[PDB]
């Protein structure tokens, strides 16, 4: 498991959804489902 | 003693494949987000309990959008990570991250407040690092 800040600079050079879900089962990162996140709208 | 977090500077940078990235997306209804003429939509996003980092990327379809990334501490106090400001990411992919100054909820704006005649489609995701 690398250092929050290796992966930081990992995904800022190289970007890609390949990369991501690399990322993704390594379990470095973890998604957070969009329908447990609260969106709130004004005008 | 009690000392004020010191807050680190956020990473921004873009990636060029938006077709793939709004086609990933898209699958997912609640991933999408219709922000109307003169409309400012928040996300809210908890820090988790084992997170070291927050990883964002959005892109809209055919116009530009503000974007910007506020803090807020759990009146309650805000930080401003990221100003506000508007970004073409209906070209390219814009994707960011930010380190945990503590515990408490990121505020994602999306800021249409300035186009009086368009609504913008917007494709999000996020992650955390531990």
């Amino acid at each position: 498991t690398p250092a929050p800040d290796a992966i930081n600079d990992l995904l800022r050079s190289v970007d890609s959804q390949e990369v991501r879900d690399y990322c993704q089962k390594k379990g470095w990162i973890v998604i957070h489902p969009s329908n447990e996140l609260v969106v709130e709208k004004h005008i | 003693m009690e000392s004020l977090p010191v807050i680190a500077a956020p990473s921004m940078w873009t990636r060029p494949q938006i077709k793939d990235f709004k086609e990933k997306i898209q699958q997912d209804a609640d991933s999408v987000i219709t922000v109307g003429r003169g409309e400012v939509v928040t996300v809210r996003v908890p820090t988790h309990e084992e997170g070291s980092y927050l990883f964002w990327e959005f892109a809209t379809d055919n116009y530009d959008i503000g974007f910007g990334v506020y803090f807020e501490w759990t009146k309650p106090l805000l930080d401003e990570i990221v100003p506000v400001y508007r970004r073409d990411c209906h070209e390219e992919v814009y994707a960011g991250s930010h380190q945990y100054p503590g515990r408490g909820v990121y505020l994602l704006k999306f800021d249409n407040s300035y186009s009086l005649w368009r609504s913008k489609s917007v494709y999000y995701r996020v992650y955390y690092t531990r």
